RNA sequence: GGAACCUUACCAGGGCUUGACAUAUAUAGGAUAUAGUUAGAGAUAAUUAUUCCCCGUUUGGGGUCUAUAUACAGGUGCUGCAUGGUUGUCGUCAGCUCGUGCUGUGAGGUGUUGGGUUAAGUCCCGCAACGAGCGCAACCCUUGUUAUCUGUUACCAGCAUGUAAUGGUGGGGACUCAGAUAAGACUGCCGGUGAUAAGUCGGAGGAAGGUGAGGAUGACGUCAAAUCAUCAUGGCCCUUAUGUCCUGGGCUACACACGUGCUACAAUGGCCUGUACAAAGCGAAGCGAAACAGUGAUGUGAAGCAAAACGCAUAAAGCAGGUCUCAGUCCGGAUUGAAGUCUGAAACUCGACUUCAUGAAGUUGGAAUCGCUAGUAAUCGUAUAUCAGAAUGAUACGGUGAA
């Protein structure tokens, strides 16, 4: 119970949630016991998810480790975006303005749909076909 | 419905490939459902009054 | 009718490799069947291959020239009065010249011949920065059609 | 195209139905060349017949008549001709010009 | 970890009975004097069905119902012979079903 | 076909099942099945004496026992001689189903409080050839002044016995179906008559 | 196309009946209904008449006939050639 | 929300006539019973084993079926224009009426005709109108934030640690999570505008702002709209028949015309290899693992499990490489031939799937026409209902994700 983590946070997305732990050290990334680099292999979600730590201006001083589970990629990578920002917010209030003016702290309750019975999906409906 | 066709499916057939069945309610022999042992129609009537305990609408 | 839309998204400033709207727009033209990834490799190839066979270090520089160079700046829309069909021309809005650009270019690329896929675009959009081929043959088209039927103007409603 | 004739509860005398393509030759000058199907239903239902014609123009435009009747020749003369008019009513709407 | 433990089970259509047992069996137990797990509650059970509303062809229009079931779980530590006995001895509103593993 | 039936609509909100008890996946359908069984017997074996019940609810506490409540306002009638109708329901329903059946009876105190008891008496009065103008007037009257909040009652046949059928309503006070908190008692019946059958409804908000 | 490990299908009526008949050297017609029997290598040689729905249609049974079904001979619907 | 038999209402055939099934009236000794025989396609009849049984200590009794004679049964036969019930539709469109009063000889009108305003007969003011009811909205259920309560079968941070693969093991309430109880969003507040109004455009706070998103909820009535074929039902109709038991055929028939979908025509792709990330569901004659055999469909086996405990089930697009080169092609997989897999008594007409070969039409499709305003179109898979077996349909779930 080393409590090493000195702060800890939680993140959504479309079907995936994600824990976020703040940790002294040089910025290295662990994810699911695996190297981030390797985890998340498109570049473009990469810097999607490390947007938050270039932003408040804090990458290369703490070290994250996440524990995401649920969504497909694009959806723990928002998990993940999400989780880092509130991780920063229980860190310090000071970041609590700039992230709030990038949105990164009301969180995208977008989610999918239902199907509806007489459609063929939440909104399509079948053919009409009238002449 | 039929009530010798209830009683028949009711009855023991040569194998169960020969009976199929049916709401005994009604004797409807299709729409069933397995879980209630009654047609569609019977179903939606019944638990429309209230008659089938833990049966309510559902909002989705 | 009830008019003044929701604020666009607008917030998809494709943070990938150039923190730009322009390309990320783009992408999301080009893209089929639900396919970003796919898309923004075969967009981020093809600019590639166009810089270096202009051989110039900045890569934005000569794709947005190469979209202005397709920008239209006036387009005909049809209108009627009296039971006559009037095509008067009107000033496209900045958001549609962007995308009416990018519909050609991408229309043109696509329709062409070429062997794959960065091939066909990235020598469509060459043309285009030389201001030939099929896209700029459009736009062309599209403005001095409009030009050709100017007479209309006091239209504008 | 060229016209359905559908039947419900009914037997076509050769008669009857010649009888409909008499009245029908009525829309190839004027009309065929603008329509998309033109259908007609026959029904016997209660000791009478009901008919209901249906056209389709090539400008949207969709035309529906239902008629009842005692005897099929008198209720197919009505039926039609009042097809048929409101067809030409439909083709003058839009060639007014 | 426990020499044995009494998982007890708590299923009904109503939640408002089912709680009601579950205070009731938990304030039985501590009046016996045994040290107890907190009760615990288990997902909820849905299972929606969806049937036609006309008698006949009318298909785009139909309707849905549920069936729910609420599912509570306690556990008993130190098990003995008396307690169990009172558990089983304990009567039961209908509506709420219990299922006891020693 | 519109107006979703009230009571389900109310269930689970503000209403409750007609029968109170629960079983796992095993026993469901077929404890379902001998419920349904109970009314239909009891329900046919009383109606053989036209009797008009409100309802006949189920509680079974036990797998193997079972406590039928049949509810009425003619309590003694539904009786019958010293209980000994009770007794013939209870011994035909042992008669094919395995089970211990103790009934009782549920005395309703305010009549025309009751939508289902105004229904019955509305279908037995046109199954006499009363006018159904005259009824539905008065008992819209009766139950009105006795204090209900809102009423309405539809009938729907052959009214009079003209070859085209009909239907006719009456209604007032306060009757918000399409509230939810609201407390709408609803009831149907159905009058058999030389001429065809005859529907009742009785809405009434409380 | 059962599996190997059933073997084919004769209906057992149908097969002391193809016995009987092989135990006689009289060439009688057998008359069945069960169109799903196989023509086991045995019973070649025969005349069976089989019912088709309306009529019982005979067959003498060649070698060649072996491994397909008694119904696969008996046509059930008939077509004259033309839709009019 | 499943036509190989049953289903099944049709057809060619064979039996039954208080009937395949009931209730009640009086006989006179078992029911059908379990397993077979005789013929049969089976239904069937003759049969063989055997009985009036149980409560009473048996006769008399209490009821029970034979097997008879009836009251009676029966019908998916006609009429939805004799009907109930249920449903579509205009239409989740915002309308539809009543009490009293006033007004017109009267049918009626006013209220509900005015100016603003809203998604709305929503709201404000004025007006011979004053009020009210069914609707609108709200109350409800999911989802979106936080607080308390509980940490197994769930969760795993800091610990140890099982070589794995598994929080797997000892451990731990921190977190997620599950589900109960509550808070929270009401134009509440601020600025401008608006008749001091109703309202209206921005701003702050905030997870959520102007109905947050979705669903449920469908007024008076219309179309003699759909259904007697789910049930109920008036009249008519058959009564060894239109009823009923079974065998087989049929609902799967074709020179044709139209509607709904799937797969494609190919390079935002096909094929080969390696690797990564879900949710919602289902399991008792049912789930069926680990492994092995097999190119495969699957087979033997049984662990575990009435299951947030185990199983279905290592999701697919994706990504990392090799290959194809615009070719009717490594595109397309229809069609047929051969050999297999599973289901059940049986799958020839008339099941699904696999292996091998066969490789057609098809070059983005005329007139014309359909769906969709955001997690939406578009596309990729998963699960369920009916079900022994058999979905491109239907219901539901998630992934990527626009213009
Ligand atoms: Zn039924």
């Amino acid at each position: 119970f080393s409590n090493v983590n000195l702060s800890m946070g939680t993140g959504r997305r479309k079907s995936s949630v994600a824990r976020v732990y703040i940790r002294e050290g040089s910025g290295n990334i662990k994810v699911n016991n695996r190297d981030f680099d390797s985890y998340i292999q498109l570049e473009n979600l990469r810097t999607m998810a490390l947007s938050p730590l270039v932003l408040t201006n804090t990458l290369g001083k703490y070290d994250l480790y996440i524990n995401v589970y649920g969504g497909g990629i694009s959806g723990q990578s928002g998990a993940i975006r999400h989780g880092i920002s509130r991780a920063l917010f229980k860190l310090d209030e000071s970041n609590k303005m700039i992230l709030r003016s990038n949105g990164f702290l009301t969180r995208d309750s977008r989610k999918v749909e239902r199907k509806k019975f007489g459609q063929k999906k939440a909104r399509k409906s079948f053919q009409f076909s009238k002449r | 419905a039929k009530k010798s066709m209830i009683i028949r499916a009711l009855r023991k057939p040569k194998y169960k490939t020969r009976q199929n069945n049916r709401c005994k309610l009604c004797g409807r022999p299709r729409g069933y459902l397995r879980d209630f042992c009654m047609c569609r129609i019977c179903f939606r009537k019944y638990a429309s009054e209230g008659l089938i305990p833990g049966v309510s609408k559902s909002s989705w | 009718m009830s008019r003044k839309n929701k604020k666009i998204k607008k917030k998809v400033f494709v943070d990938t490799r150039y923190n730009s709207r322009i390309v990320a727009k783009f992408a999301n033209r080009m893209m089929y069947d639900g396919k970003k990834s796919i898309s923004e490799s075969i967009l981020y190839s093809s600019i590639d291959l166009l810089a270096d066979k202009l051989e110039e270090s900045d890569k934005m520089a000569v794709f947005y020239k190469a979209l202005d160079n397709i920008k239209p700046l006036v387009e005909v829309r049809s209108r009627r009065v009296g039971g006559a069909t009037y095509q008067v021309p009107v000033e496209v809005r900045e958001e549609r010249r962007e995308a009416l650009a990018m519909k050609w270019i991408i229309f043109a690329a696509r329709k062409s011949s070429g062997r794959s896929m960065k091939e066909k675009l990235s020598n469509e959009l060459l043309n285009a920065y030389n201001s030939t081929g099929a896209a700029f043959k459009k736009k062309e088209d599209t403005h001095r059609m409009a030009e050709a039927n100017k007479a209309f103007t006091h239209y504008r409603w | 195209m060229e016209p359905k004739i559908q039947t419900v509860n009914y037997s076509l005398n050769e008669n009857e139905k010649n009888f409909i393509l008499k009245k029908l030759e009525k829309f190839d000058t004027h009309i065929k060349k603008h329509i998309d199907n033109l259908k007609i239903t026959i029904k016997k239902e209660h000791e009478l017949f009901k008919l209901d014609a249906h056209i389709h123009f090539n400008w949207g435009k969709i035309i529906h008549i239902r008629e009842d009747g005692k005897i099929l020749l008198n209720l197919i003369d009505s039926a039609i001709a009042r097809l048929y008019k409101t067809a030409t009513k439909e083709k003058e709407k839009k060639n007014n010009k | 970890i426990a020499k044995d433990k009494i998982r007890v089970r708590l299923f009904s259509f109503d939640v408002k009975i089912l709680d009601q047992s579950a205070e009731s069996i938990v304030k039985a137990v501590q009046k016996a004097k045994a040290q107890i797990k907190g009760p615990i509650p288990l997902p909820t059970k849905i299972k929606k069905y969806t049937v036609l509303r006309s008698p006949h062809v009318n298909k785009k229009s139909r309707e849905q119902f549920e069936m729910r079931t609420h599912k509570r779980l306690i556990d008993i530590l130190e098990p003995t012979s008396a307690l169990m006995d009172s558990l089983m001895k304990l009567e039961l509103p209908a509506g709420v079903e219990v299922d006891i593993k020693q | 076909g519109q107006k979703v039936h009230p009571y389900s609509l109310r269930v689970k909100i503000n209403k409750d099942w007609k029968s109170k008890w629960y079983f796992d996946k095993k026993l469901y359908s077929a404890i379902l099945h001998e419920d349904f069984l109970i009314r239909r017997e009891i329900m046919k074996f009383l109606k053989g004496i036209k009797f008009d019940i409100s309802d006949i609810e189920i509680i079974r506490n036990n797998p193997q026992k079972v406590t039928v409540v049949i509810v009425t306002p003619r309590p003694g009638s539904v009786i019958g001689l010293k209980g000994s109708n009770l007794e013939k329901i209870g011994q035909l329903l042992t008669k094919k189903i395995s089970k211990k059946i103790s009934i009782k009876i549920k005395e309703v105190k305010r009549p025309e409080l009751d939508a289902q008891i105004i229904a019955n008496g509305i279908a037995k009065q046109v199954e006499n050839r009363a006018s159904y103008r005259k009824v539905l007037k008065s008992s819209l009257s009766t139950s009105m002044l006795k204090g209900a909040q809102g009423l309405k009652i539809k009938i729907a046949g052959r009214l009079g016995g003209a070859e085209i059928a009909r239907s006719f309503e009456v209604k007032e006070g306060r009757v918000p179906l399409h509230t939810l908190r609201a407390n709408i008692d609803y009831g149907f019946s159905e009058a058999q008559t030389t001429y065809g059958i005859i529907g009742v409804k009785v809405w009434l908000f409380k | 196309a059962r599996s190997i490990k059933k073997g084919p299908f004769i209906e057992k009526s149908l097969y002391q009946k193809v016995l009987s008949s092989f135990g006689s050297e009289k060439r009688v017609v057998i008359k069945t209904y069960s169109r799903s029997s196989t023509i086991i290598p045995e019973m070649v040689s025969l005349t069976i008449s089989v019912y088709n729905g309306k009529t019982f249609i005979p067959i003498y049974i060649t070698e060649d006939l072996v491994g397909h079904k008694l119904g696969e001979f008996s046509p059930t619907r008939i077509f004259r050639g033309h839709a009019k």
